[PDB]
């Protein structure tokens, strides 16, 4: 049973008053929470007063969003949105040049509400402001030359609020008059103005080209090529990503023709060249609008060659037929003679079947069967085209290596263009609205005005080496097109700078290697430190520490030469402490000299109680190293510092060779008591043996994700009733 | 080549097999000559059974799994045909004895149960045929080498105490299934796993810390047994290990004592008839 | 836990990380534990776990990953290519054979040959990573 939620609390405050303390229920209309805030504060004249939101929005508050309201919120009391539509514009005619300024700017910054703008609108808003703008044309230009600064910031923040009321669609399509778009064009033929303002012009160019199109053609009757380069010498990447658009807005809704016309003024002003030696190479924060204007020029690029590639060719063309006669001729010039270029079709025809039976071509009377289906139609015969200018050395040995295959395994040219086409266009997703979210850019559309066919050009080339390699039949078509369109991701994630560089990083790319460096450098951050990862190993922690000290106890008990202290006349310094097989009792003494190692025998001092043990101190708390007399040790050995101190009165102190088995019987000592290692040797074990188990473990999920946050417990049944008997 | 091991092990298999069926095709009790053949039949069985086995494969569990997988247990069926050759064999058994104590010892304490406790009943039915030869007297003489064979599988390092349970409890069983000489079998048996015990116990003890009262406890035990089952071979080697033990910590009376025993289990004859009490570290006339 | 049918369809039972407590069976699972399951559920799985094949341990749905691939990956079409992911499971037994191989490795000091194993291994765990996936010639 919930407690009631009828009671709130909230505070009113007031500019420059302490606030007051009154419950409010938001499911009462706003009629009689007015009612009751009046009755409770005796104020008169209901309908000038109002409520608004202290927050960061500084909205009033709406039917439809309502919900923000919070307790232990600050909210202030303001003035009714009528009385202060009123004093507005009351002060729009004032004779204060700062309460304009002010008055403007409050306007435009509390201009984001829907039904306050209906409101504002209704008492002809619009009208006074295009009258006002209308016949304001010579009255600023006196004062002009004294307070452009602040005219034009007024001018911006005016864009602004007739830049939402668009967006609000509250203004009517028929109501915008021409006045407007002189404005805008005188804005931008002056040359003094500042970036903002091209900005704010540029959005608005783009804006009405998004508003109709007849206004789109007069808008391009005033631009020109040679004016929105100077606007990328600009390194600002805001004014860029504003220009592409705008640039992209032009290819919108105009005709293919001039798509095609204006496609060949930026390829004669070599746009893309300028576009790299000034997008491209800058390393600033790049924005995912410009990322977008990247990916919406890709989809111009691709419908400049759509338009003329989505018609089908006519095989009954006679021009088409003379076009693929000097492509063949110029392709095949090792077979055919050059004397058929003068003579008759039937050695066409002739030339036609001998060259397409080695291509995988079945009908050898109609050769342009093959041409009516799109994409990519004439493309290829593009493609083609540019092989023959500029690849005749590998055209010509691509020719002759085509005809040459003899291991019946000839791969059609046509097929292959035609699936490689396809894959392409649903990688790409040529066909579809751009998306409101994704930000995916590629770099390399803008080398060059062709680089969609380079690209394509590079690809074809990398899948022919492949193949040649390969040596592929026809039973891995499923393995071409997936590895195909695995090594296309691949490349495009890298995101590549230069054509030739992006090629040779094709091949310099190894067998995966990014993917295994990555895991493993996860891996690693996730033993230094993580939620769901690190504690698997910790966890599980109950034999590796047992079996290393058991490995400690081994070497106890098989043991070594130890040495005395103090071993200057005629006294032994080779000696032996050996750990019992039942790990309980030290068999250690005064020895001889055995350079073989230990003796088993009874030692001189075969009792050691590790059972009475009190602990083992290292460093400079040895009671031995602390002689005032004449047993004074060396410096050199203050590594090698170990007692097993017992009775209280007894020490039992004996001298390392050096430090790693130093460590080692430390460890020893420690374990004997049941407690951490303090070696350097067993830290660099402990590492390594954790860190192999959990590769060792790792195997399981291999090619699977580990998902971080703990997976839910779904329901089971109650009851225990095996459908299937156990064992 | 392990693989190469078990596929001419698997092929010794099947030549044995091969082998039994011809002997049941053609030397029945008709064929009552030349019955001496099975001795050295039975003791190339049980030869190629005592390799290849658990411990030896115990390593890592994945050779099990794979051996398994592949081939499987192939000893368990060796045991089985060597059980049914002997059901079906014939009442031949009294020939066999002196010669088939020894082999059938290591198929007993095989580290497994089932194949142990399906050929437990051999061992019953060697019984009753035993007795059946030797109702005119006793029948100690399959018990005396019995036990021998026993002690020098446990210092082989193959004795357990869980199948000293299974071996009783499978006795009494037998016992149950027989009449007034039940007594006497589980007497015996008794005497047997206690041995068996003791020896364990040694054996779990040679191996930890030197006590020195355990394992005399459990040599005077096998002592005891030996003098009550009127062996002396077992027990004077025995003795001679307390002897030297108890030269070793220096104990002169103990070791008189046991003289005495030898004394007193040494009878006046001067004919070394029996060779056993004589050493066979050097080789002289070793005249009494 | 009702309604448990026999499959052959969940031979690789694959974890996720240590699994909760929940369980009197189930303890902090380890990330290479395969589960044995022989029953099915909606979601969850009861099978016997590779560290101990006699116990049985119940495994929810979410913490299985679905992998319909048998011991023999050819019969389903599971191989990227025929004939490789043999070589990928007997890869798998040679670790588990490994496992043992460094718990023995440390009662005798090996030291040489344990850094030349500990060498040969890491080669061999690089071009197990390497060769996960198949997209390499027949060479």
């Amino acid at each position: 049973m919930p407690p009631p939620a009828d009671i709130v609390k909230v505070a009113i405050e007031w500019p420059g008053a302490y606030p007051k303390l009154m419950e409010i229920d938001q499911k009462k209309p706003l009629s009689a929470i007015i009612k009751e805030v009046c009755d409770g504060w005796s104020l008169a004249n209901h309908e000038y007063f109002a409520l608004q939101h202290a927050d960061s929005s500084n909205f009033y508050i709406t039917e439809k969003n309502r919900n923000e309201i919070k307790n232990g919120t600050i909210l202030r009391l303001t003035t009714s949105p009528a009385q202060n539509a009123q004093q507005l514009h009351e002060r729009i005619q004032s004779s204060s040049m700062d309460a304009k300024l002010e008055a403007l700017k409050d306007l435009a910054s509390l201009s984001r509400d829907v039904t306050f703008a209906q409101e504002f609108i209704n008492l002809d808003g619009i009208s006074l402001l295009t009258q006002m703008v209308e016949s304001g044309t010579e009255r600023y230009q006196k004062l002009q030359k004294i307070m452009k600064p602040c005219f034009g910031d007024m001018l911006s923040f005016t864009l602004t609020a007739f830049v939402e009321l668009m967006d609000h669609g509250i203004v009517s399509w028929d109501t915008f008059s021409v006045a407007f778009i002189k404005k805008i064009a005188s804005f931008v033929n002056k040359s003094a103005i500042d970036i903002s303002i091209l900005q704010r012009s540029l959005a608005i160019l783009e804006s009405m080209v998004l508003n109709s199109h007849d206004l789109y053609q007069k808008v391009a009757q005033e631009i020109t090529i040679g004016q929105l380069i100077p606007h990328l010498q600009g390194s600002d990447q805001e004014i860029q990503t504003y220009t592409i658009a705008v640039i992209n807005a032009l290819f919108l809704k105009a005709p293919d023709e001039r798509r095609q016309e204006m496609a060949n003024i930026l390829a004669q002003k070599q746009l893309r060249s300028i576009i790299l030696t000034h997008v491209i190479r800058a390393q600033r924060a790049i924005n995912n609008e410009m990322a977008h204007q990247l990916y919406v020029l890709q989809v111009l690029t691709f419908n400049l060659l759509e338009d003329r590639m989505m018609t089908k060719m006519d095989p009954q063309d006679q021009a088409q037929r003379d076009i693929i006669f000097e492509l063949r001729r110029i392709a095949f010039d090792a077979e055919s003679e050059p004397n058929n270029s003068s003579g008759s079709m039937e050695k066409r025809k002739s030339m036609y079947t001998r060259d397409y039976k080695k291509l995988g071509f079945i009908n050898h009377v109609n050769p342009a069967m093959d041409f009516t289906q799109t994409p990519p139609g004439m493309l290829a015969l593009d493609n083609m085209l540019y092989f023959a200018k500029h690849h005749q050395d590998a055209y010509i040995r691509i020719v002759l290596e085509n005809s040459s295959r003899e291991d019946k395994h000839e791969c059609p040219f046509g097929r292959s263009s035609i699936e490689l086409t396809k894959m392409l266009c649903e990688i790409l997703k040529v066909g579809e609205l751009p998306s409101e979210t994704c930000n995916d850019f590629h770099p390399m559309f803008f080398t060059h005005d062709r680089s969609f066919e380079e690209f394509f050009c590079i690809c074809i080339q990398l899948l022919n080496k492949t193949w040649k390699e390969m040596r592929a039949t026809s039973e891995d078509f499923n393995k071409v097109m997936q590895v195909v369109k695995e090594q296309v991701m691949r490349a495009l994630t890298t995101k590549p700078s230069s054509l030739d560089q992006f090629k040779s990083k094709l091949q310099n790319l190894s067998y995966t290697e990014i993917l295994k460096i990555r895991q493993s450098e996860r891996m690693n951050q996730e033993d230094f430190q993580s939620r769901p990862i690190l504690e698997l190993k910790e966890k599980i922690q109950p034999e590796i520490l047992e079996l290393i000290k058991q490995q400690r106890l081994n070497r106890l008990v098989e043991g070594t030469c130890f040495r005395k202290l103090n071993a200057r006349r005629r006294q032994d310094k080779f000696w032996y402490c050996r750990l019992s097989p039942n790990h309980k009792v030290l068999h250690y003494g005064d020895l001889e000299e055995s350079p073989q190692g230990e003796v088993p025998h009874d030692s001189l001092q075969d009792k050691l109680p590790v059972a009475d043990i009190k602990a083992v101190v290292t460093g400079k708390d040895c009671p031995h190293m602390k002689e005032k007399g004449a047993l004074k040790q060396n410096k050199e050995v203050l590594e090698l510092a170990f007692s097993i101190l017992y009775d209280s009165n007894c020490q039992l102190n004996f001298i390392a060779p050096d430090k790693h088995e130093y460590c080692i019987w430390t460890d020893g000592l420690n374990a004997l008591l049941g407690k951490d290692m303090m070696s350097d040797l067993t830290r660099n074990d402990l590492d390594t043996l954790l860190s192999m188990e959990i590769k060792l473990r790792l195997l399981d999920l291999e090619n699977i994700q580990i998902p971080d946050a703990p997976p839910p417990i779904p329901k089971e049944p109650s009851n225990y009733d095996f459908v299937y008997d156990c064992n | 080549w392990m693989v190469m091991n078990m596929t001419q092990n698997r092929v010794f298999l099947r030549a044995i097999n091969q082998f039994a069926e011809v002997l049941t095709r053609f030397f029945m009790d008709q064929a009552s000559f030349e019955l001496q053949l099975w001795n050295n039949y039975f003791h190339l069985a049980v030869a190629f059974l005592t390799h290849e086995s658990l411990q030896l494969e115990t390593f890592s569990q994945a050779k099990r799994n794979k051996i398994v997988k592949k081939y499987g247990d192939m000893r368990k069926e060796i045991g089985f045909r060597i059980r049914d050759m002997w059901y079906n064999l014939g009442p031949h058994k009294i020939k066999f004895i002196p010669s088939m104590v020894g082999p059938i010892l290591e198929v007993t304490l095989t580290p497994e149960v089932e194949l142990r406790k399906a050929t437990i009943p051999i061992f019953f039915d060697m019984m009753q045929c035993e007795f059946n030869f030797s109702g005119n007297g006793n029948f100690h003489m399959f018990e005396n080498e019995l036990i021998t064979k026993l002690d020098q599988e446990v210092e082989g390092g193959r004795g357990d105490e869980q199948y000293k349970v299974l071996l009783e409890k499978l006795l009494l069983e037998h016992c149950r299934k027989h009449k007034y000489l039940s007594s006497s079998g589980e007497v015996f048996a008794l005497l047997v796993s206690s041995l068996l015990e003791n020896l364990l116990d040694y054996r779990t003890i040679i191996m930890q810390d030197e006590s020195k009262e355990n394992r005399m406890s459990c040599t005077v035990n096998v002592l005891n047994f030996y003098k009550e089952k009127k062996r002396e071979d077992i027990y004077i080697r025995y003795l001679y290990k307390l002897r030297d033990l108890h030269r070793d910590c220096e104990n002169y009376t103990e070791a008189a004592y046991t003289l005495l025993l030898h004394a007193e289990l040494l009878q006046w004859s001067d004919k070394p008839c029996v060779p056993h009490l004589l050493q066979r570290d050097s080789y002289y006339v070793y005249t009494q | 836990m009702a309604r448990w049918i026999p499959t052959k369809r969940q031979k690789y039972g694959v974890a996720i990380y240590n699994y909760n407590a929940s369980q009197d069976v189930e303890l902090s699972l380890q990330i290479g534990d395969t589960v044995h399951i022989l029953e099915m559920y909606e979601g969850w799985y009861r099978g016997y776990t590779l560290q101990n094949k006699s116990k049985k341990g119940i495994f929810p749905e979410t913490y299985i990953h679905l992998k319909e691939a048998t011991v023999e990956d050819l019969g389903q079409h599971e191989t990227v290519i025929p004939g490789e992911l043999p070589l990928v499971q007997e890869l798998t037994s040679t670790l588990r054979e490994w496992a043992v191989i460094w718990r023995k490795l440390y009662v005798n000091n090996k030291l040489t040959l344990f850094r030349q194993l500990q060498q040969m291994t890491y080669s061999l765990i690089e071009w197990r990573s390497q060769i996960l996936s198949g997209t390499l010639p027949k060479d």
